[PDB]
RNA sequence: AAUCAAUACAACGAUAAGAAAAGCUGGAGUACCAUGAAGCGGGCUGGCG
């Protein structure tokens, strides 16, 4: 976990609006409030929990650096 | 109101285009998305900031050698994705295609071989046409919209060239190429951006390297902006300025009732 | 981890949550209990939902974060 | 496994007809004959083994409580 | 594990033709030649290898055990 | 095991095998190399295939078994 | 030996900046060049940076051939 | 060019057919796939190399009892897979169905009960017809093509029999069977390979065991090659000679403008 | 390999059968469970240790009048439970039923009236058939498997008789054939012998006449009715003409099952 | 009591087969060998002991008393 | 005692067909022949003794008055 | 005791109560009378309910507590 | 009752919400208002009375001390 | 009495007995000791069984009656 | 004779604090240690302190063998 | 309209397989029958995996 944890921590700290695409093609949007090893909390209208094993890609709205 | 301006210009070498003032002209046209064809410059060659436009993004692809060919695309907004290549040699090896992915609608540029430099060029052009027809048949099932600003180097109807009787004997207006364009337009459902708002003659885009051709307006409509059938009603205006031009192909400005975003 | 306290808060407060599966089907009900692999979602009929098929957990009202 | 194993054991002992839904949406029906950590053997018209990693929801015909 | 290994062992020893459904809904047919913890060798005209993590369900044509 | 000797026999004899993915699209080529998680499939273009997406490995001709 | 082949392959793909096409399990075709990777995620970038999870990646198809170390 | 030859012959016992010289005749027909019905022999019986054909693979299924027997299928190319039975007792317990999986199109042999030996036989035949109608209604939604070399033991129209006035009073031309075939042909969209290229009479496929039937040509058409609607235009020719034959049914040869491959 | 042998023997009087040598014959058959019907002896009459078999247990029931009916059962293993009766008069008062409960499978002896001894006997037989049909419809919901070694005294098809043109005599009547077809189709029960051999001349009952023995004018009155769960486990089936000790030949059926308690 | 004890005594004296239904619905059959205040010895194949607090009803196979 | 005994005595005297319901739910029918402290004798097709501690409800077929 | 005054208050006020048996059968009506072991529930048909089979008594409206 | 009575008295005085599981399997929740020898008054949405002989386990929401 | 001498006879001879509980669960072993309410059942592990939950006691072999 | 078996057994289990398994009549299995007991209830301690009625306890199975006084 | 006004079953539903939708804030998991089933106890070393 050399890349996942720092990338998610930077996305959380910078509060960058990120778009999360699931495996079935559904597009989620919002800001990452927190995460662990298996779930990622996405905040928008409702603080919904998104499971990692269903997430395909994470697309930030602006570039970020570790 | 939603307004989008797309310009497609084949430069036949971006160096001579920049020397003739093509970049400044494009910067003065207030365009939103610009598609370039036949840049004849590699990625290392385009690294020079002289080709950069103020306030515009730049993405391009190149072949094994710069003189072989290459295309480029400009956009006012950072695209969601920029892709190149189709999956066969005639496009991947020459870098004659570049596609920019935005929200809902994607804008792409395409370069077709001239086919006049020899019989092998015509064979490669026919192979490229067949492969592109197959790709369009596979792609037409998708939901998103596509904008193909492709220099097909072939006229569709007699209204696209002057003296079609002698044009039928030269590459650009051959019967198989005309049938291929008819198939692509009708069977696949693609619509021409220019013909959806203007069905008049003398709207040429390419002229041979002869002063007599320029004098008598013996032009060929080799440049096109191919749109999915979903965007046929979004076309607002289309322009084909004869002069000033900076290559053998005239600029093609087309306006749309669409708001570009990511 | 943060999945366990979030599920505990959803369970103890009897918050009606919507669970979306990986195939896009929308479930509804209240989280009765959970463990490491399954989540028991009860409503008009008590049904067990496996975690590996869950995509998102959407509560009907905002909840306190751990 | 504090919830999955007791729930499946109760469904087995009570012989309750259960509806097992796969991840792709195909509905299965029958009674659970036996199970372990990875598979669930369903009993209906023809005895057929169902893998757990493809099960989405298990909906018994009548409610059960722990 | 507990019963799936004896289940597949019985299906192999009895050579019962079974229908193996995949996760995407595609149905396979044939006999189990051998297996381990991750793959099941479906055996008929072509001895292909089927991964367990893609097998939705195994439906034998006749009851066993 | 069984998967490792099978893939090793397929690689040694260079049998052209067809690999079917979980989404249904069939891949074609010959097995060049493999490890625990990926299988290098060589054809017109060299592509790496993940084992978690491989559904079936169907050779064009019968091969020896362990 | 979990990644005895996948990790060297991804490292070679990253060193030469080869534009690789990554096909997901749902059939969606991604493009770009791999910036970096780890044990579970793959960093892809063509116009904007993007992290891609390995558990959703089906095939990695480079646009040009490569050589194993 | 592309050419496919499929032969369907009901043998009413593979032993008597082999004793009459069926294999020696099939070896010279240059067919690609041979479908046999009513083998009346177990799978262990066909293991004998006497029934083997040079250049053909042997796959077959058998019932619980050898008297009912099963169906066999020969193929030149090794099929992708071999499947048998439909999922119900009157086909599974009797093994009256066998299907070989090829690319795009799959060939399947089918055997229906005679229905003339007692009312129970007719009831079982009607149950089999209903279950097969359900299966075809469920299967017609698929994309791949199906070729059913099925001995239905049921005539379709008056042109398929001789003296239909007396045929209506015997199993083979009853009202329910005719309605069943009409439903299968019209509502489900399945076509008959023989009628797609030849709409002529006297092309009977079965004759009663009597010298008067052979002399007076009182034959019935019990054999058919049911095809999906996608292959109705690919039928090239159909051959069904009156003699020689090795059972109560005549050999049915049908050619297609299709290349069989795996 | 799992192997279980069940023998059903209608004796029409167990005393005459024992006098003819039924016990010495059964001792050598190596069967696991023996089914006897129409013993025509009370429970006190069978208490005599002469009828006992070496290594076999003995359970039986009797009617109010022992000469009218009564069945028996032998077993190599001690069954979990021994029950009798169905819940109606034609079975309870006549003692024509005895069921031994084993693991997973239940073996039950059954006896139907002859129906040839008058119109009253035929009506009693029809009532018994209807009541047993109701019982089977109620019982088919259970999970445990049932083996009904019942001499129903009715043939099923023409293959079970000789010179069927039988239809005018009790044993092959139209309503009885319809009842058997209903039982074997709607209820889902499978005949033990017909699941492995569809051959003729395998009769089980012969009229008391030399012509019936010489010309083989026999009827199949013996059956082993199996639940649909046990139709696949039938291994062998036989109906030896001799040395039967009554008007019914012994029906030996083998199963791919290991009996346990 | 005044009714249960004479009933069970008549049942055991006449050796009438009785159907004993338990609380869960499972029916037992046999002959009552002996009884007391809490248990009823139900004898047939094996002399099992049945507790009264779990018996729902006792149904004799024939009328008594 | 103040209500149970008089109710049962009235049911026995009036010979009203009562529907006995057991704790598990198996309904019995018949007429009350006799009773005491722990058992209830119900007669219908055959006289059967019903234990009191297994009875749930008693439903007469017609109204009664004490 | 508290059961006796509670039941007496329910009786004198004629509050419709729902009685859930030990198995789970829901009975409805009004309490007419009771004693130490049985409870008389009257509705469309008069029925006697035994106390050893009653699990919960749920009135339709709040009542005074002893 | 040396243990049940003081425990129930402490739970009543502390007014701790308790979870009560019946013998039929269902769980009831509420607050203990009062109790005696045979019934327990459980107050929540409706003031329902629960019998002691039908209560299997008592689960307080938080640990208590005698 | 009958229950106590019967249990004492079962205990003295160490006869393996099968004890079917009221819910249908079957136990196996030998009787260590007993009293008025519980029976000590010996097996792989020593366990205690309550008499109020035992439905039947079925020895594996016949024994002398008290 | 009274509770000469139940009381000493439960007292030994309480003093030794051996984890015991308590099976209910409805099929639910409980685990924990007994804090104390009386004539009608048993105090069970695990994640939370819960009281179990004796009239619903079917069997009490210790996790390890024990010796009675 | 809910702990089955009292017991419990059946009712039909999976493309031998698309060289691959830069991605749709989310597709759906009826009637009828039916009153007691000889009984289904799920590793390393308390620290960790």
């Amino acid at each position: 976990h050399s890349l996942q944890d720092p990338y998610l921590n930077t996305l959380r700290k910078e509060r960058v609006p990120v778009s999360i695409y699931l495996v079935n093609g559904i597009k989620l949007q919002g800001q990452i409030e927190s995460f662990d090893q298996f779930v990622i909390l996405l905040k928008n209208t409702v603080s919904q929990m998104v499971y990692k094993h269903a997430i395909s890609t994470v697309v930030p709205s602006r570039p970020v650096r570790l | 109101g939603p307004a989008m301006r797309i310009i497609s210009v084949n430069v036949n070498g971006i160096q001579a285009a920049a020397e003739r003032g093509l970049l400044s002209w494009l910067q003065a046209q207030n365009a939103d998305v610009i598609c370039l064809q036949d840049t004849r410059a590699s990625a290392f060659d385009l690294d020079d900031p002289s080709f950069q436009l103020d306030g515009y993004f730049l993405y391009a692809c190149d072949a094994e050698l710069p003189e072989q060919g290459g295309v480029a695309l400009y956009s006012r907004l950072q695209p969601k994705a920029v892709i190149s290549g189709l999956g066969f040699e005639t496009a991947d090896r020459y870098g004659r295609y570049l596609q920019a992915d935005f929200d809902k609608v994607s804008i792409a540029t395409l370069l077709l071989p001239s086919g006049q430099s020899g019989d092998e060029s015509l064979n490669q052009k026919f192979k490229f046409m067949d492969d592109f027809t197959h790709y369009l048949s596979k792609q037409r099932r998708k939901r998103r919209e596509y904008i193909y600003c492709g220099s097909l180097y072939v006229a569709h109807q007699k209204m696209d060239v002057k003296n079609w009787r002698e044009c039928q004997q030269m590459p650009g207006f051959l019967a198989p190429e005309r049938a291929w364009l008819d198939e692509v337009f009708g069977n696949l459902g693609y619509a021409d951006a220019l013909r959806e708002v203007s069905r008049e003659g003398d709207q040429f885009s390419w002229w041979p390297d002869s002063e007599q051709a320029e004098m008598l307006n013996l032009g060929w409509r080799f440049d096109y902006q191919v749109l999915t059938p979903g965007l046929r009603r979004f076309v607002r205006n289309a322009k084909l300025p004869r002069q000033p031009r900076f290559s053998q192909h005239a600029p093609l400005i087309v306006d749309y009732d669409w708001q570009l975003s990511i």
